[PDB]
This record gives C-alpha cells, structure tokens and sequence, in this order.
RNA sequence: AACGAGACUCUGGCAUGCUAACUAGUUACGCGACCGGUCGGCGUAACUUCUUAGAGGGACAAGUGGCGUUCAGCCACCCGAGAUUGAGCAAUAACAGGUCUGUGAUGCCCUUAGAUGUCCGGGGCUGCACGCGCGCUACACUGACUGGCUCAGCGUGUCCUACGCCGGCAGGCGCGGGUAACCCGUUGAACCCCAUUCGUGAUGGGGAUCGGGGAUUGCAAUUAUU
C-alpha cells in the first residue's frame, strides 16, 4: 500500500502533524481544530483491543456510534462496530479506506426494490 | 454519573435553543428586533406592543 | 485650458496610461500576471497581456477622481455578474490581491500617496503625470481630427 | 422605589368594553342563563347612552352542536379607519 | 432646423393616402431629434395616435423577451438600419417607412366565427389605426424571423425587410402574410 | 446674475447653477459630449438648438446630477438647462424673452418644464410584480 | 457653559411636537440662545407574518408597521435651567434622553 | 445543408474580394461573408484591409455591426 | 489578411484528431485535461500567438506546446492549475490527459468498489452520488 | 333615514411661498493641487433651490365646448404638479372550510416509571423503475466573452465592516468607526452605454454529472452544508 509515496510502518510512527499533512484539507479541517473526549476514549479502548488480540486472530469487536470520527492509520487491522441507527454493523478496517470516515462503509439504508404502482 | 449527560451539549445556537416568551415554542420563530415570540403571539398582542396596522 | 482628465474619453486616457506605463520601463509586474483570472466572477483570463498596466490606467484614474479609495472599495470597484449553473446570477467583487498591489506598485514608483483620511490621493508627481498624458492625449486626439 | 402603583376607578364603566365583557365572563361564570344575563348587559351599557352595541356568545349553549347567539342595538360601524 | 439622427430630414417626404394621412407621424411638427421620448401614449384612447412613427418601430423592435427591458438596442438598431437603407436605395429613409407601412397594412382580414374549434372566418376590413399597428407588427416579426439565424445584422435585415416591403416584393415576410389576410377575405366575402 | 433650479425625472435630481459668463455648461466636471449613452447625445442639446446659440452665449450653467438610472440623468439634465434658462429670463431679463423661450420650447415638448407625477409603485405580496402574480392550477 | 443636547425619542408625532413647542418656547422665553427643531429621517420597523395560523390560506400576509420618530433641539446655557425646564415640562408617549458638550 | 466556409482566403475567392466588392453599393461584413462563402472573422478582417487599401468608405461602427460604402 | 499553402486539415496530438481550421485554444480545449482557461495558460507558455488558425503552426511550436502540456511543474504552469493535485499512491503534482483521465476515473471507481463504501455503491448502482434527492428528478437514461 | 360601497388611515406625485437644521447640503471666500477652470480636498461666514419633515395649501368634472327627458352623468379640449396613486380596514349572514401541531387557550379519550415523559448517542424526514405540481436556467448574432465608461432604493448592524500588510482565488492577519441622515457609505449593484475576440457546428451557446485539491462554519460535514 501507499499513501502520497508513504507506507503504512511510515505513517504509523509518524508524528500526528504528518499524518495530518497528507489528508485532504477537509480532514485537516477537524484535525487541526482537535479531537475531543469521545472520540480519544474510542482510540484507547481500540488501542487496548488491538492489544490484546491473539497471534492470528484480530481484535475484540469494539462496537461504536461514531461515524463521524475520521479513521486514523492506527486501526488499521482493527475491527470496528459502526453504528447504521438500527443495528451494529461489521466494519473491517484495510489500509486504502485510511482517509475515509468510519461512517461510509455503514449504510444508512435498506437499498430500494421497487415493484408496481398504486392507486392514487 | 447521570449530572454529567443530563445536559451534555452546546444549544449556544439553532432553533431548539430559541424559545417564544409567551407559550415556550420554537416553531416560526420572529428574531428581528429582539422580539422572540412566534408569529401568532406576536399577531394577538400588536396593539399593547404598539404595532398598528396601516398597511 | 489644459485639458485637465475629465475633459477627454476616458476609455482613450486608459488606452493612453496602459502604453505609458509600459515606454516608461519602470512597474513591478507580478510572476503570476498570465497566470489567473481578474476575478472570480470571470471564466477565461484576459486576452490583452497589457491588463495589467490598463487596469493600472483605469485604477490610476479612479483614484485620480476619488481618494480614500483602498482595498476594500478596489475590490467593490469592479462589478461582476456571476451566473452560477441551475442558479439565478449574482453580484461579484474583484481581486483583492491585484488592485492591492497595483496601488503598492503605484505607491513604489511615486504615484500614489497615502492620505490621513486613511485611503490613498495621487502625489503633486502622479498628478502632473496623469494631466501629461491627458495633455498629449486630448492633444493628438484633437490637432488630428 | 422605582415603581408606583396607583389604582384609579374608570369613570363610567358601562362604556368600557373590557369591564362589562369581563363582567359577562364572570356573570355567565355564575351560572347564569344566556339569555337573561346578556339582555341585561346589553340594556344596561345601551342605556348608558352608548350609540350602539352588540353582544355575541360562541361556544356550547345547547348540547354538542355549537351555537353562536347575537343580540344587536342601535347604529354600529365596522369598517373604516 | 430639425434633423432625424443629425443627418436626416423630415419635412420633405410625402403621404400618398388619405386614411394613412391622418394616423402616420413625423411630418409638420412631430418630427424630432430621437426616438425614445419616453411619453405616455398609451394613457388615452387614441393618444397613441400622435407619437412619432419612428419610435413607433423602434417601441415595436424590442418584442421578444430577452431584449424586452432594453429600449437602446432598438435606437441603436433603427441608427444603422436608416444609415443602410439611404445608401441601397438612395431616398430619405423615412420614405421607406412610409411606403412600407402603407403597403404592409392589410386592408381587409377575418374575423373568427363558430364554436371553440371549429375555424369560420369572416371577411370585414381594417380600421386605420389598426392598419398602422398589424404593419408594423409584421414589420418587426419579418425582420426576427429573417434575421435569427442568417448571421445577419438586425440593421441588414430590417433595412432589406423594409425596402422589400416598400417595393411591393414576397421577400418580405411582412407582404406574405399581409398577402395571406387578403386572400382569405376573398375566400369567405 | 445668478440663478438656480433643478431637474426631475423618476428618483434622477438634476441641480443646475447659471452666472453671468462665457456660455460654458458643463455637467458634473465634464461637457455635453462626453455623457454615458452617445445614443442620447441629440435629446441634451434639444433646448439649445431650438432657442439658438445666441441666449446661451450668455450663460453659465454647472449641472449636478445624481440618482436614478442613466437614461434618467440626460432627462435630468434636459429638465435642468430648459428650465435654468426659463428661470434666469425672469430675473434678469424681461417676460418678452422668457414668452419667447417658453413659446419656444413648449410646442416641442411638454416634458421640458414639466416633470412626470409618475413613479415605481409597490409590489405586493402574492405577485412577483405590481399587478402580476402567481400561476393556479386545477386538477 | 455651552452646547448642551436634548434627544428626543417618540412613538406619534402628536404628543411628541408639542413637547418640542413646550421646550423651544420655555427656553427661549428665558433667553437661552436656542438651537431649533431638528428633525431626523422617520425610522420604521415592517414586519410581515403569515395570517393565518395553519397556512390553508390563500397566503394572505399580514403587514404590520410601526413609526419612530427621533428628533433633536441644542441649547446654549448653563445645566441648571436645561435640568429644571427639563423635570418641570414631562409628557406621556415620549421618552427624553440628555448629552452634553 | 451543413455550411463550409473559407477560414483563410484562397485565390479564387481573393479576386472577388479584390475585383468586386467596391461596385456593390451597400457593403455589410455578412452580405460579403453571404456571397463569397467567406468566413466570420476572415471576412471581417478582409474588409479591415480594404480600410487600409482605401477602396470603401467607412460610414458608421458600432460594436459589432459595421457600414461599409463603396468609394464614389 | 494572408493565405497560408501549408495548413494542416486534420492535426493529431496526444492520440485524438484535432481540427484546426477552427481557432488555436479552442483547438487545443478538444483534447481532454483541458479547457479554454489551461489552453490560454500553456499557449501564453509556449510564447505561441492566439491570432494564428490552429493549423498555421510549425512542428516547432506543436511539439513545444505538447512538451508543455506533458510536463506541467517545470514550465511555471501553477500547481492549482494541475487536473490532479495529490494523487492517492504516488503523492505526486501531475496534469492529466485524454487516456490518463478515463484510465484514473476507472482506477478510483475499482478502488472504491473493492474498498466496499459508500460513494462506491452510489457510483455502483447508478445512482447520483451527491445526496442529490433522486425522489423527483435522476429519471432519463433509465427503463 | 342606518350599516355595507364611498368617506377614512397608510404610501407615491405638487410647493424656487412658510418653519428650520454641524448628524444633510448649498452659495460665497479663503488655503491646497494640476494644467481661467477641474477636484468628495481641508476649513469657515450664507441660506434652504437641492437633502430631510412638519404646518397648511392644491382638484372640486373645475373651466370652455359637444352627447344627454339638457337630469344624472358621459366625451373632447384648455388652465394645471395631478382630470385613472397603490394598499389597509370590510355589513346582515352562513360553511358541520383550515387550526388538539402557535397558545400556562381547552371539553373528552389514552398514556402514566421496562412512560406516548424527558434528556443522552447515533441513524431517519434527503432515500428511487414512476406519475402530478409551483420555480429556477437555457436553447445564442437584440448573443457569449474580454477590457474600458458611469447609475439605484428599501432596509439591515455589538454585528455591519474603513485602511493596510500577507494571500493566484476562497481566505488570513491585523489595527479602526458605529446603538447609527454620525461609522459600513457620495452606499462607484446588474443590465445598458463604448471598444475587443468569436463566426451558424453541440460552436466559446448550455452547463448537468463527476475526479482530484485549497479554504471557511461549526462539538460534529462521510449521505458531496457551503
Ligand atoms: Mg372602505
Ligand atoms: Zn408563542
């Protein structure tokens, strides 16, 4: 994988400030204006999730409502519950998506099968 | 524990955050001059207020 | 009877001050002059390359017939009428940044000096200047009439 | 001891509209009939010498449907400045 | 003195009818410097009747409806459509607007009788003032219709529609469906 | 010597300044010539030519014109030099010579010393426009 | 002592001219040198509402107005008159505000 | 019928420009561009030439829409 | 006016066929990676004129327009004038043509198809990514 | 005779007569500038034509001439700012119109501690093979573009924003004024006006749909807020 000519080992051990540096401007928009309390106890619990996962095993589901909260190189691996608003969906973090918002890959919605009109 | 969450959040601004000061609703709201009252309030007591119709 | 600015067409004065501002030799040309648009209420980057020193002209003109004009009102000066997609048409403000330095470059060559309204009036050299080019304009357009 | 409150009768009271509609509120809040009660305030105010007046209760007179009695006296005028 | 758009003079062109003479502008006093007057001739009954026959095409010239607010397109447009016209044929130009509104005119047309639907015209005749206006309509509608997609200048084309016009041809669309009104009135009578 | 007026049409103010002088008139620092539409040159000089080059040679006259729309502004400025050279012949020349412009300039066009009553009215809610409004549908 | 301002600020032009009279008259009469009426642009408040509650209308809107109006008197004397001719002459319907110098 | 016209002159249709336009009476830049199957902008800037050859009378310009005379 | 003998009826540049009896910029705009605002920008570059017919240029200047065109950041072309500013693998300033740009809108559908989000479905589905609302309109083309 | 129509209130048009204005200007005189003028440039006396806004005048079919049981009133003309200013308010009655969702305005029914309560975190009103509706924008030559020249009014403001400096563009920084005829603001708005480039073809007309980037707002923008 590659990230504007940098792998993940890189990304990873880089400061906060390059990680930040290589997003668009819209992720430097929230990032330089900080994250908050709810969102670093979600890094903790998937830092200490990741942590304690088996050899070849991946981490415990850490289930979560935030879909808002960007995706950091860090959860790479790691697998996220994210939250549709009826039911916990099974996100699996791969290194491409480390721009996106945890929120996309949960849908909002049953996709629409139509089928004939009605009186109206 | 439950003090923390009861009012967790910023209302600062919006439209839940804005209350008519007759009959506590937020709906059509007139934030001109400083009035703060929804429409229908406004409209029965123009004249005490002082707003006559001439047009 | 000197033909003093307001006397002449002044699209034939701007004609005049955008060539006399390149035979004197003497402005600071930005690297970026072909680069951009002259607003944002503009599509396609102006087919003149004088614009420069004819936007000099008209700005030079502009605070020639009102001091007190500064960045704020060369920016309100140039109106655009911008038609967005599916949307109705707006009104548009020019380009900070190039009627800002026309007037730095117009306060480096001693042109320009700055007023204690706060806005900018033309020195007694920059008005000399400009009733110059007014005289041999205003001149030539009427002896070859 | 900014404020002073200082309470001064109103004159003639037949010819305030608030006071005697007031007084209809509280009279039919007596359980006073309709009838009897409005022809009173009606009488009284028209003999105060008011040009015109007239008294109209909306709401359940009789039963579940919905009445609106009217009783008019005198000249009236309505539109207009 | 007074002279149309500085060059041109009024007072020696000619009307050769009589139920045309009394309608059509711009000959003893009338005559002025520039079309747009900006009066009201539309306050009463006929008082449209007196303006100048020249702002009478130019008012006309602005019918469609992006070029409906703007008055000036048409003064500039009647500018260089006069400024033509003097060069083609060789007469003051304002000969030209009066033969072309003469002969223009319908003279007898068809009024519409039955039910919604069914079309049965009958033929009656054309009342001066109403000569003057269905003209000057075609006049206008002629030179658009000539002029949208030629590629050609609405000065070109208004002074060809107009010259055309004068001359009693079918190149103007003007005499077409003047020609058509006729034509129709003999068909019913 | 001096004499002053003012033109008007729609919101366009015209204000027009005549003294004794050489027959200079010009227009907010500018001559007759120089104005917005060149379309509109021959409407500004009406007045002049029709009461001849003679009784302005005797006339200064500074116009000052603002607000309005342009083609409002040479009405503007037509209203103030037509009624300016009305207004001085009172003063300091006799009623013969005022009969004379007046006569002049009235058999031309009333709008010389008069001005229009007319301007915009209110559009009122339930139309885009004064009267127009809105489409209806049926069905 | 010089230059002293009076602000006046009212709803009807009625209660608030007589007022203006009252002042300009009882301070001239004292010989304050007096600085006469000035009379500000007529500042407006327009507000216009739905009538009808629900918006089944035919969406008739109501137009309410409502009139300031602000205007201005200078006089040139000593605080103590201004003060006094000021607490004794008071009106309903206006409201008074004072600057000085 | 979709419409071909000359972008640059070509001889042959240089010497209708060259022998002919002055005896045309009234010269407009589209009865040019009409009659000789010349372009917009050739055809204009031809009769630009023939401003600077001196062989037609200029009468008035208005942005886009030109009068051209023919001399005497 | 002129009559140039050597003029190029059909012009090829960057594989697509190029019609220059019609104007220089507006010539060059058919290609895609650019428009009448970058073709103003790379003929003012090349020193090339704009009153010239497209098919009036020597080898000379096709060939430095198109070295001009194909390596954007050396000539003073500015960076905000790039079709794509940061590309997702390489990190690279780069201006993309005909071939590049279907090829890269390819590319970025596939990583988005296997990635498995959002806009990806959207562009999937044949639906308007947007979050336009599809109740009323995001009819034609369909059964 | 009475209500409804009108009258009336609100707005526009008239006033070189009046009442006046340093928080609006004018004329006049000084200084300032560049060739007697041009200048929103700087200050003092002069006044109200401009600019405001009060008082009160003014239009009443009035004057003249035509059509009229010479009656109402209807037409034309003059004298004139105006011979039609635009809105509000709206009777006796009714609709089984819309309104539990604007009301600390309610009569009943239900809900009442795993609440139909309320707050907290997410989703949803925005979804897409389809119909029906207002409305935007265009289909180009009276047009698009590019430079140049001079125009409004109603309102909004503790947020509007003067002038600098950094910024290709959005934007940053800053240093300032105004509870406002004082400061934004001589509110240099759009056509239009004058030159320029384009030349009848999906064209520079039209710009949807998209792929990348910069900047703002906000806790929070992915389901593109802009
Ligand atoms: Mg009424
Ligand atoms: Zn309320």
């Amino acid at each position: 994988f590659t990230y504007r000519g940098v792998d993940l080992d890189q990304l990873l051990d880089m400061s906060y400030e390059q990680l930040m540096q290589l997003y668009s401007a819209r992720q430097r928009r929230r990032l330089n204006r900080g994250l908050r309390r709810k969102q670093h106890s979600l890094l903790k619990r998937l830092r200490k999730a990741k942590k304690e996962a088996p050899p070849m095993e991946k981490p415990e589901v850490v289930k979560t409502h935030l879909r808002d909260m960007i995706i950091l190189p860090e959860m790479v691996g790691s697998m996220v519950g994210v939250y549709n608003g009826k039911t916990f969906n099974q996100v699996e973090i791969k290194p491409e998506m480390i721009g996106h918002y945890l929120g996309e890959f949960s849908i909002t919605y049953k996709p629409v099968k139509h089928g004939r009109p009605g009186i109206g | 524990g439950h003090q923390q969450l009861y009012w967790s959040h910023p209302r600062k601004f919006g439209q839940g955050s804005r209350s008519c000061r007759v009959c506590s609703n937020r709906h059509g709201l007139i934030r001109k001059y400083g009035l703060n009252m929804c429409r229908q309030c406004f409209r029965q007591y123009a004249k005490d207020i002082g707003f006559i119709k001439l047009d | 009877p000197g033909v003093t600015v307001k006397d002449v067409n002044q699209q034939e004065f701007v004609r005049a001050l955008a060539a006399f501002l390149k035979k004197s030799g003497k402005l600071k040309v930005p690297e970026w002059v072909d680069t951009v648009k002259l607003a944002k209420h503009k599509e396609l980057a102006p087919y003149d390359e004088n614009w420069f020193y004819t936007r000099a002209a008209s700005t030079a003109r502009h605070l020639y017939l009102r001091g007190g004009a500064g960045v704020g009102s060369m920016t309100k000066i140039y109106g655009g009428r911008q038609r967005n997609g599916v949307m109705p048409s707006h009104f548009s403000r020019g380009s900070k940044s190039v009627a800002r330095r026309v007037l730095q470059a117009l306060e480096g060559l001693k042109m320009v000096e700055k007023d204690q309204d706060g806005g900018r009036k033309l020195t007694p050299q920059g008005q000399r200047d400009l009733d110059r080019i007014a005289g041999q304009v205003a001149a030539a357009n009427k002896k070859h009439s | 001891g900014s404020v002073e409150l200082y309470a001064e009768k109103v004159a003639t009271r037949g010819l305030c509209a608030i006071a005697q509609a007031e007084s209809l509120r509280y009279k039919l809040l007596g359980g006073l009939a309709v009838r009897r009660a409005c022809y009173g305030v009606l009488r009284f105010i028209m003999e105060s010498g008011a040009k015109g007046c007239e008294v109209v209760v909306s709401g359940k007179l009789r039963g579940q449907r919905a009445k609106s009695m009217k009783f008019v006296d005198g000249l009236m005028i309505h539109s207009g400045d | 003195d007074i002279k149309l758009f500085g060059k041109w003079s009024t007072d020696d062109v000619q009307i050769n009818d009589i139920s045309l003479q009394d309608y059509i502008a711009v000959k003893e006093k009338y005559a002025k410097y520039l079309p747009h007057s900006a009066g009201r001739y539309a306050a009463k009954r006929f008082r449209k009747a007196q303006c100048p026959i020249v702002e009478r095409l130019t008012n006309s010239m602005m019918m469609h409806g992006r070029n409906n607010g703007k008055k000036l397109m048409t003064v500039r447009i009647v500018k260089h459509a006069f400024e033509i016209i003097h060069l083609l044929t060789g007469e003051n130009p304002l000969q030209v607007l009066v033969n072309a509104i003469i002969n223009s005119g319908p003279r007898e047309d068809s009024t519409r009788i039955g039910r919604a639907g069914t079309v049965r015209r009958q033929a009656v005749d054309v009342s001066p003032l109403r000569r003057v206006n269905q003209a000057i309509w075609l006049l206008c509608t002629g030179a658009r219709e000539a002029a949208f997609r030629n590629i050609k200048t609405i000065a070109e084309c208004l002074a060809d529609e107009l010259i055309n016009a004068a001359k009693g041809s079918s190149n103007s669309y003007a005499i077409k469906k003047k020609d058509e009104l006729e034509r129709v009135a003999k068909s019913n009578r | 010597q001096s004499v002053q007026v003012f033109g008007r049409k729609k919101t366009a103010t015209a204000v027009a300044h005549c003294k004794r002088g050489n027959g200079l008139i010009k227009v907010n620092g500018r001559p007759l010539e120089m104005i917005e539409p060149r379309t509109l040159q021959y409407k500004l000089l009406e007045p002049v030519l029709l009461l001849g080059k003679e009784r302005f040679a005797g006339v200064d006259i500074r116009v000052r014109v603002k607000g309005g729309g342009h083609v409002a502004q040479i009405y503007a400025i037509r209203q103030s030099i037509s009624k300016a050279l009305v207004a001085y012949y009172q003063k300091y020349v006799d009623e013969a010579s005022k009969k004379e412009i007046k006569d002049i300039l009235i058999q031309y066009d009333r709008t010389l010393l008069v001005a229009d009553p007319r301007r915009c009215e209110s559009k009122k809610f339930g139309g885009p426009g004064a009267r127009a409004r809105y489409q209806k549908s049926y069905r | 002592i010089h230059r002293i301002r009076i602000t006046l600020t009212s709803r009807n032009v009625k209660s608030l001219e007589k007022v203006c009279a009252d002042l300009i008259r009882g301070a001239k009469e004292k010989n304050l040198k007096v600085k006469g009426p000035v009379r500000m642009p007529t500042k407006t408040l327009r507000i216009t509402t739905r009538k009808t509650p629900c918006g089944e209308g035919s969406k008739t809107w109501d137009r309410f107005q409502m009139r300031i109006h602000k205007r201005l008197i200078d006089l040139h004397s000593p605080s103590e008159i201004v003060k006094q001719i000021t607490s004794i002459s008071i009106e309903p319907g206006v409201e008074v505000e004072v600057t000085i110098a | 019928d979709k419409l071909n016209n000359l972008v640059l002159f070509d001889k042959a249709t240089y010497d209708k420009l060259c022998k002919e336009v002055p005896n045309y009476k009234l010269i407009t830049p589209a009865v040019v561009s009409e009659r000789l199957k010349i372009r917009g902008s050739l055809a204009r800037a031809a009769l630009q030439e023939l401003l600077s050859k001196g062989l037609i009378k200029l009468v008035s310009k208005h942005r886009a829409q030109v009068i051209y005379t023919r001399n005497t | 006016l002129v009559i140039p003998e050597k003029f190029q009826h059909i012009l090829r540049v960057l594989n697509t066929n190029i019609d220059g009896r019609r104007k220089i910029a507006f010539a060059i705009t058919a290609i895609k990676g650019v428009g009448r605002r970058y073709a103003h920008v790379v003929l003012r570059k090349a020193d090339i004129d704009l009153t010239k017919r497209a098919g009036e240029l020597t080898e000379d200047e096709v060939e430095r327009v198109i070295t001009i065109m194909q390596n954007p950041r050396q000539y003073k072309i500015p960076d905000w004038f790039l079709n794509r500013q940061k590309d997702v693998k390489d990190g690279k300033y780069s201006q993309v043509l005909a071939n590049g740009l279907d090829n890269k809108l390819r590319e970025d559908l596939e990583r988005l198809k296997k990635i498995r989000a959002h806009r990806g479905l959207r562009h999937f589905w044949g639906l308007r990514v947007r979050g336009q609302h599809t109740k009323t309109t995001g009819r034609r083309g369909r059964t």
